[PDB]
């Protein structure tokens, strides 16, 4: 009876075994999920810009953990100009084309249709080869408008840029109206902007809105 | 000779579960997991700097899309927002002004008694909450601060006033025939039911008496 | 021969293999952790916020907070209410404990003017007069790697000065220099023990120039 109630009690162990290793390879991958990293990272960037721009003016500043100041025309420039090495690493473009987002509206004083919400989509992104701090992008802008009388559309097409270098996209004015869309990402995350709309001549801020990715 | 090979697997199997226990401390000698209270009323910290587009006289929304509303218009049983914030109860928690919470913080005087910084508590001796009109809830307190004499010695005072949910800060008043008469002001702006940045204010000017930073035990 | 101790077999290596890759990617916990980030921030809101206090001198915080003097900052008494001025965390002696190296860059927008180049301060000597505890008198050794031209020439001269308790920053004179050799100040306010920054000063207006980081150059 011995034999085999010996044999039993060793592939019980080894499976006894492999749980404790597979829990804790599971239980490390908690604190380097890409996640974490970047959700932390918003939080990072937004008391930055809370405090006043170590830079100077054009300059950006690519210091990790010691802090280098270089203009801003050379963010993914294509080579090594910060000491570091941290403005070669996010060349990679995060809106990619059929990329959909849809904003609900915080205030608005630029009053043409002063909808209740937008909507933008990309046709397509374009890089410039040669030269690549900065990539052109095709947007409609899509808004659902209702009143008493009329159940009225619009989207107008625009084109506008997305720089490397503060993380800013630009839409030229769609309409003669003279408004220019002005986004800013914080920079990690890429779900969400705050952008929000500007007379082009002026540089004054009318009317906000928060965007969303659509999933 | 199975028996051979059997004892060859019992042993092989004892030096990994010796070289995984062995890892178990090294992960274990790294940082604790950082609790979520911890961020929950740091993120709060930053929150009190970045400017309001809500000016005087509202409070701002709690939820994704900051709108600015007006003060009377939360817990009213009417969805005034964008989202109906005003509904949830991440806002209608009265956990605050449950009947004999107390606060605590020694205060600073800088404009009457010059004491010299002392332990001061408030305390909430009676909440009503009117069915009809459910935006406020009326409150009585007693606040307590130590004179330094001799002994351990104590004035106190006592209070009524109102709690407001816009502001989340409950704001007291001096009662009428009390000595030495006294308001205080509390806001509980940063994240959690608990601290706060509270205020003794003389009850005219809202100038302000000495400026107690209070916990909650 | 016999099945089921020739499966269990193959467990073990797979097992085995498993093992390995913890100890690839154990490395990389420590590169991150978050329980040092938070105080990183929570030290730098914690500057902006503003100190309730006025004019150099130690603000406690916690349930309570309130000025005191920084001469009674750690003294061996009771001097805030709660203790929080004689705690180890605060008190902490040794962040400059002899032999300690901190290392790092400097760019010039001051006086001086030259190419940007790495610096290295060494603390050499340490001293706390067990009467009057509250401050520590040391020596240290300044370097300068800059190329001038035709060679690698290398600057350096001692300084002594101090490190407050209170206000968690040293400040370096250079002795007997009659060559210029422009002063350093230090503070370490992220409230962590490696990082640091200094800017160079002239010892009398002490208004900035050459705003410089360091860090701590690795023990052992």
């Amino acid at each position: 009876q011995s034999h085999d109630e010996i044999i039993d009690k060793i592939i019980e162990r080894t499976n006894k075994i492999t749980t404790s290793i597979s829990h804790v390879e599971s239980l490390l991958d908690d604190r380097l999920d890409p996640k974490r990293i970047r959700k932390a990272g918003s939080l990072r960037h937004r008391v930055e810009e809370l405090e006043d721009p170590s830079c100077d003016e054009h300059e950006h500043q690519c210091g990790g953990d010691d802090p280098q100041c270089i203009s801003k025309l050379f963010v993914c420039d294509g080579h090594n100009d910060c000491r570091n090495g941290e403005d070669e690493k996010d060349c990679t473009l995060p809106t990619k084309a059929g990329d959909k987002f849809i904003g609900d509206v915080c205030f608005d004083h630029c009053t043409k249709r002063r909808p209740e919400h937008m909507t933008l989509a990309f046709e397509s992104s374009s890089i410039a080869a040669f030269f690549t701090p900065i990539a052109d992008l095709h947007v409609h802008i899509e808004i659902e408008s209702e009143t008493d009388e009329d159940e009225s559309e619009v989207s107008m097409p625009a084109d506008g840029e997305y720089s490397f270098a503060d993380h800013r996209l630009t839409i030229h004015p769609p309409e003669e109206d003279g408004l220019g869309l002005v986004g800013e990402f914080d920079g990690y995350n890429f779900d969400r902007f705050v952008g929000h709309i500007v007379h082009e001549l002026s540089e004054e801020v009318c009317a906000e809105f928060i965007f969303h990715r659509k999933k | 000779r199975f028996q051979y090979l059997v004892k060859n697997q019992n042993l092989h199997i004892d030096y990994l579960a010796k070289k995984l226990h062995d890892i178990e401390e090294e992960y274990n000698k790294l940082t604790h997991d950082v609790d979520k209270k911890t961020i929950r009323q740091l993120k709060a910290r930053i929150s009190n700097l970045e400017e309001h587009h809500c000016d005087e006289h509202e409070s701002e929304c709690r939820g994704d899309v900051p709108e600015c509303i007006h003060d009377l218009l939360f817990c009213d049983g009417e969805k005034d927002c964008r989202d109906g914030s005003d509904e949830d109860p991440e806002t209608c928690s009265l956990n605050i002004t449950h009947v004999g919470s107390s606060y605590t913080g020694l205060a600073t005087w800088t404009s009457c008694e010059d004491l010299n910084p002392d332990h001061a508590i408030v305390t909430i001796t009676a909440a009503h909450r009117k069915s009809f009109f459910p935006n406020r809830v009326w409150l009585r307190a007693t606040l307590s601060y130590e004179l330094d004499e001799h002994d351990h010695t104590v004035s106190t005072t006592q209070l009524r006033g109102f709690y407001n949910f816009g502001k989340r800060e409950l704001l007291l008043a001096p009662l009428k025939g009390q000595s030495e008469g006294y308001g205080v002001i509390c806001d509980f702006n940063l994240g959690d039911d608990d601290h706060a940045d509270c205020k003794i204010v003389v009850p005219s000017s809202l100038f302000v008496c000495a400026h107690f930073n209070a916990q909650r035990y | 021969l016999d099945p089921r101790l020739g499966a269990n077999a193959f467990l073990i290596i797979r097992l085995d293999r498993i093992i390995e890759k913890l100890r690839t990617k154990l490395d990389e916990a420590e590169k991150i952790d978050p329980e040092h980030f938070v105080s990183e921030i929570d030290a730098r809101v914690e500057k902006i916020e503003g100190t309730h206090c006025e004019k150099r001198t130690f603000q406690c915080g916690g349930n309570e907070q309130e000025c005191i003097s920084d001469l009674l900052v750690c003294d061996g008494h009771k001097d805030c209410h709660n203790a929080h001025d004689e705690d180890p965390d605060v008190c902490d002696t040794s962040v400059v404990k002899a032999g300690n190296v901190f290392s790092g860059t400097s760019t010039w927008h001051g006086c001086l003017a030259r190419e940007d180049h790495v610096t290295r301060i060494t603390i050499t000597a340490s001293k706390r007069r067990k009467f009057f505890t509250a401050r520590i008198w040391l020596r240290a050794l300044v370097e300068s790697e800059l190329e001038r031209h035709g060679e690698n020439v290398t600057s350096s001269f001692n300084a002594k000065g101090y490190y407050n308790f209170a206000s968690r920053r040293l400040i370096l004179l250079p002795t007997d220099d009659h060559d210029d050799h422009l002063a350093v100040v230090c503070s370490f306010n992220r409230g962590d023990n490696e990082r640091a920054e200094c800017h160079r000063v002239t010892e009398a207006t002490l208004h900035q120039c050459a705003d410089l980081f360091v860090t701590l150059e690795e023990h052992d």
